[PDB]
Formats: structure tokens, sequence, C-alpha cells
């Protein structure tokens, strides 16, 4: 069977960053041609390989990581990278090998007075680690006061909604993003191209 | 469409008092907390006071409670700053800002983060003598 690039990058709902979704991608034939073809994306960079080199490739495995984030903050999905996503919600590593790609979802993820549903992480103790998650919702305590509640002026929620609004500037829309992780370990080979 | 304006600010002498104004203008979000801000010179902006759009919520940084009070007029959609008993310490560059609720599990947190305010203001200077 043809590889299911499709169900990841065509579902209707995306998760949010702090939460991406992980699709193991395996045992099929992926032709890579339907992706950089395509000209809907605004955003197809890869890292140590070319989508040309890539129909022609194998690997063990291939992960598809998928979220939504703001048009302006795209330029962190990359290798050696900081700010808010890139060290609090999603994280690659500096030998990344893979593509990263995204389109505005403006049309699909916003909503007149906001879309509340996407969130990020803003608050972190320390910078996450390659292909890390957190999910937590822990009370975060950013003085030297403690923190019963939120109900402090120091004691933040961790998450932020983006609060998509159709009228947004381009770098505040929302964008689709599915990362290709190509992984090649020293066992039996199940991707490969046409 | 959206744009904050602070007025308000100058000098005065120790022990008096100030009000600011931020005028919020082409703010469609349903649920945001608006906040007042100062960077006072060489240090970081901090977080003074923020309130609620929902119900006029408040909280205040420890080093202004009980002397500033903030308050939102939903007609003229405009934010103020009360800032009362002023000390040399408070002098700083102060700025309104406003960034969207967080909506989870059910519920919405309406926070005034610093490092995620999605809307600032110019930011007006206030400055008490010594
Ligand atoms: C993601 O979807 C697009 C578009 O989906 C098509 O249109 C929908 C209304 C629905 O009918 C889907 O089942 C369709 O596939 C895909 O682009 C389509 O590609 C097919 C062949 O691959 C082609 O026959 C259609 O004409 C294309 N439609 C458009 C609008 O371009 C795209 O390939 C999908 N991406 C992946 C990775 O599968």
């Amino acid at each position: 069977n043809l590889c299911p690039f499709g169900e990841v990058f065509n579902a209707t709902r995306f998760a949010s960053v702090y939460a991406w979704n992980r699709k193991r991608i395996s045992n099929c034939v992926a032709d890579y041609s339907v992706l950089y073809n395509s000209a809907s994306f605004s955003t197809f960079k890869c890292y140590g390989v070319s989508p040309t080199k890539l129909n022609d490739l194998c690997f063990t495995n291939v992960y598809a990581d998928s979220f939504v984030i703001r048009g302006d903050e795209v330029r962190q999905i990359a290798p050696g990278q900081t700010g808010k996503i890139a060290d609090y919600n999603y994280k690659l590593p500096d030998d990344f090998t893979g593509c990263v790609i995204a389109w505005n979802s403006n049309n699909l993820d916003s909503k007149v007075g906001g879309n509340y549903n996407y969130l990020y992480r803003l608050f972190r103790k320390s910078n996450l680690k390659p292909f890390e998650r957190d999910i937590s919702t822990e009370i975060y305590q950013a003085g030297s006061t403690p923190c019963n509640g939120v109900e402090g002026f120091n004691c933040y929620f961790p998450l932020q909604s983006y609060g998509f609004q159709p009228t947004n500037g381009v770098g505040y829309q929302p964008y689709r993003v599915v990362v290709l992780s190509f992984e090649l370990l020293h066992a039996p080979a199940t991707v490969c191209g046409p | 469409q959206v744009q904050l304006q602070e007025s308000g600010g100058g000098l005065v002498q120790p022990g008096g008092s100030l009000r600011l104004s931020c005028a919020v203008s082409g703010f469609t979000l349903d649920y945001y907390a608006i906040g007042w801000f100062r960077q006072a010179p060489g240090k970081e902006r901090e977080g003074v006071s923020c309130i609620s759009s929902s119900d006029g919520s408040t909280s205040y940084a420890d080093s202004v409670k009980g002397r500033f009070t903030i308050s939102r007029d939903n007609a003229k959609n405009t934010v103020y700053l009360q800032m009362n008993s002023l000390k040399p310490e408070d002098t700083a560059l102060y700025y309104c800002a406003a960034t969207p609720a967080t909506y989870y599990s059910g519920r919405y947190y309406y926070q005034c983060p610093a490092g995620g305010m999605d809307y600032w203001g110019q930011g007006t200077q206030v400055t008490v003598s010594s």
C-alpha cells in the first residue's frame, strides 16, 4: 500500500503544538512527488536531504509530526532555533535529517472573536530535548513567591491560547505544519520510494 | 485594526499621583486580558497589574499592591491605571498590552504574561522626582 501521507496532511483538525501529534509511517511505498509538487505549501525546507533524492532512498521509519503555530513562528521549526516554540513546545535536533512543511490555515483554524482551542506552552522551567513532548498543566511559579494556585500575580497557567482571528496579520495567522523525520536504523528498511 | 494607545504620565514629586489611560480600538477578541507593564532603565519589562475583560477581576504586582488600581470602562473600551503614593522606584516607561485569555478544560484564564502579550502600546514615561 502507498504510505498514508494524506491522513497527516489532510486531517480536519491539527493538534496544538504543545501536544504535537506524531504519526509513525512504516512498511509502505512513499510517493514524495505529491508533497513537493503541490504548490499549496508556503514552506518546504529539507535538511540533509533533497526531495528529489528522497524518491530513491529507503528508511527504517518515517515519522510525521503535525501541529498548528503562528506564521511568524514557522522559522522556529528548524535545527538550532530558539524562541517559545523551539524551547518549550517542539524542538528539532541540530543534526535533523528531514523536511519541514507548512501552509497557511487561516481559513480553517481562525474564528471571529478568536479560536482559543489552539495553545502553545509559554512557561517551562527547562528547554525541551529534541522531539520531547510536555502536555502537563502545572501552575508555573515565575517569582520567588510560592504558588497556591493561579491566583498569584506571578503564578501562571503555563499554556497560552493563540486566539486566531481571520483578520490577523499574516504573521499572526495559523499555519499547519508537518515535520517529516527520516530514520535509518541498523534494522530492516520498511519505507522506500517509487 | 487593533491599536492600543497610552496617554497620561509625566513628572511628579514623591507622594504624588498619576492616572494612565489605555485606549483600546479595533479589538474583537471575545475574551482577553489587559495589563499595565513598566520598564525601568537597564531592567527588564515587568508586569504591574492585570484585568479581565469578562468580569473585571484584577491582579497586581506586590510592589504596587495597595497603591495602583487598574480598571476598565467598557463603554469607551479604555483601561486606566490610577497610581497613588508614587515613589522614585516607580520611575519607568509604562506600557499597556492586551492578549487573549487561555482556554483549557472548560475554563478561561486571564493572564498578562510579559513574554506573551499579542498587542502592545507605545509606552509613556513616568518620572518621580526624588
Ligand atoms: C490532500 O488533499 C488534496 C485534495 O483532496 C482532494 O479533494 C477533496 C475535495 C477530496 O475529494 C479528496 O478525496 C481529494 O483527494 C489532494 O490533492 C488531490 O490529489 C488527487 C490525487 O492525489 C487528485 O486526483 C485531486 O485532483 C487533487 N485535488 C486537489 C484539490 O489538488 C492531495 O494530494 C492530498 N495530499 C496528500 C498528501 O494526500
